[PDB]
């Protein structure tokens, strides 16, 4: 069921406060990106290790230091394995 | 079928059944990063972007539309030199460069002459032999494999081809590579007469017009007595207009390859009595873009290049610089 | 370098405001919390979003995004915001898994968050 408007008790406000849940603590999975993986210059700089398929679709990101945005995700096709990497600005 | 030239005439028809048996994404490792950068990024931004994750290529996204919108390669800033130096009665003016948006250089670079409107691409579900066609009918020395998801129409580059990674792929699963033993000066492959070679001497815009001018890669350089000292890539360029310097263009080529990082492939040569069966191999464990031909005393005799070797298989027996 | 989803500090109901309202800003749509009679479930922090792709809203066609957030602590006062793809579906028939135009969309959802 979707919805366009946000929720209202989160304008109340807000401190005071029912004393809400906390989010779950992050899983041991997320902990690792395969991007940080080059083994490979040896001589193939673009393999990566086999992704897990729990993984598969989460975006991840980078700081650069050039004004331009870091996104990544991995993905399936037909058997192997394509992460990419764009590169790509704000305005 | 039992000798030289008989056995290497069989070993070369395996060798192309091979090639059309394979598809592109067969080449693919089985799990593989791609980068990839919108059209809009500034050109500046763009070149700290190769040289950092160090690579000299990258597929362009032009992501309002969701489609490929080109391929980024050295070509495109030799192609845009070449004009300014040809035309601009201005040195400083190439400078420019440096305000624009990827969009905007190739916009430049279209309105010169110096791209296809259609761009080169295949399916990586076809044909290997389909990827090395289009190679070899345009001079590029890199293509993209585009697919579509059919449920956007969003088209998804799955990876860029080179002819290196397609012949390290040949020379890793052809065992018909041991039997092509026919020594280079019988066959008919390379170029043997006219080099473009450069010296220490020469500038680099003159070796950066050799390279638009003749669609060539690399210039050889040489001595006085003709002797092979070192090469001048497209790829070189690179490094010098990575900081903005474009008066780096300037200076001698001896000069400009001091600022050389090492890190370089190397330059690889052979005699010419040498055979394409130890080639497949230099191939098999090494990075080679080509293979200068010399004497016993390092003489220049001429030129066996990766589309060379490419386009001797795949058959039946001034301007501008491709895709590089 | 590279880690998984963004960064986020400070106050865990504060940074699911800004969320929602950064959603709201890319005109995304979204669930929304329901609580147990009282009383708020934690999985609040699970949200379900959808996105009209913009170049097939161009063409006119109604194909839609599936994205999925999710809030996880990392130390006390450290989040990461989990962002992922379930993919996309047309209202129509009759079979790939790109990244696009998933990442053009977390594009999107990260400048909303900054210029916030
Ligand atoms: N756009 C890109 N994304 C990821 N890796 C790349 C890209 N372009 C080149 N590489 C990697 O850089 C390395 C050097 O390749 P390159 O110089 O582009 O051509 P070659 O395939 O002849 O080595 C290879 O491991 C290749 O996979
Ligand atoms: N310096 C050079 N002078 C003349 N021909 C060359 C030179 N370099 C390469 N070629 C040839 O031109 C074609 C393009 O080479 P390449 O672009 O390096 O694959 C090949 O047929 C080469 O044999």
């Amino acid at each position: 069921q979707y919805s366009t408007e946000i929720p209202a008790f989160l304008t109340s406000n807000t401190l005071q406060e029912l004393k809400l849940p906390k989010p779950p603590s992050l899983p041991p999975h997320l902990e690792k990106c395969i991007l940080n993986s080059n083994t490979a210059y040896k001589e193939d700089q673009s393999v990566l290790p086999n992704p897990n398929h729990v993984l598969l679709n989460h975006l991840a990101a980078a700081n650069t230091q050039l004004g331009v945005l870091a996104l990544s995700a991995t993905t399936r096709y037909h058997r192997k394995y394509v992460t990419t990497a764009m590169f790509k600005n704000f305005d | 079928a039992m000798d030289v030239q008989e056995t290497q005439k069989g070993a070369l028809k395996e060798i192309q059944a091979f090639i059309r048996s394979r598809t592109s994404y067969d080449v693919l490792p089985t799990s593989f990063r791609l980068i990839v950068f919108d059209v809009t990024l500034f050109v500046k931004t763009s070149l700290s972007l190769l040289t950092l994750n160090n690579i000299v290529s990258a597929p362009l996204w032009d992501s309002e539309a969701n489609k490929f919108a080109g391929l980024l390669t050295m070509a495109d800033f030799v192609n845009v030199i070449k004009y300014y130096y040809q035309s601009s009665s201005f040195p400083e003016a190439i400078a420019e460069i440096d305000k624009f948006r990827l969009l905007g250089l190739r916009e430049v670079e279209r309105k010169i002459g110096a791209i296809p409107p259609e761009t080169i691409y295949v399916h990586p579900m076809h044909s290997l032999m389909d990827a090395c066609l289009a190679m070899s009918k345009s001079r590029a020395r890199r293509i993209p494999l585009i697919d579509v998801d059919g449920e956007t129409g969003s088209e998804m580059i799955v990876s860029v081809l080179t002819q290196y990674r397609i012949l390290k792929f040949i020379s890793m699963n052809c065992k018909e590579t041991a039997m092509l033993r026919v020594p280079l000066n019988q066959m008919t492959i390379g170029t043997w007469s006219n080099l473009a070679t450069a010296s220490m001497e020469t500038k680099v815009y003159d070796v950066i017009k050799m390279l638009a001018e003749k669609n060539i890669s690399a210039v050889p350089i040489v001595n006085s007595e003709g002797t092979l000292l070192n090469v001048y890539e497209s790829v070189d360029v690179m490094h010098l207009i990575q900081d903005g310097d474009y008066s780096n263009l300037d200076l001698s080529v001896g000069e400009a390859l001091l600022k050389r990082p090492a890190n370089f492939d190397g330059v690889h040569t052979c005699r010419a009595t040498d055979r394409l069966d130890g080639i497949f191999d230099a191939i098999k464990h090494s990075r080679v873009h080509r293979l200068f031909v010399v004497d016993e005393n390092l003489k220049l005799e001429g030129i066996l290049s990766l589309a060379d070797i490419l386009n001797y298989i795949i058959y039946d027996k001034d301007n501008f610089e491709s895709a590089v | 370098k590279w880690h998984f989803g963004v960064r986020c500090r400070g106050d865990a109901p504060e940074i699911l405001l800004a969320v929602y309202r950064a959603l709201q800003r890319a005109g995304a749509q979204f669930t929304v919390p329901k609580p147990v009679n009282g009383k708020y479930r934690s999985d609040m922090y699970t949200i379900k979003s959808r996105w009209e792709i913009p170049h097939c809203k161009r063409e006119g066609k109604n194909t839609y995004a599936y994205i999925e957030l999710q809030l996880y602590e990392v130390m006390p006062g450290c989040f990461m915001l989990d962002v992922k793809s379930n993919g996309y579906k047309d209202i129509y028939s009759h079979d790939l898994k790109s990244s696009f135009p998933f990442l053009d969309l977390c594009a999107m959802l990260v400048c909303k968050l900054f210029s916030a």
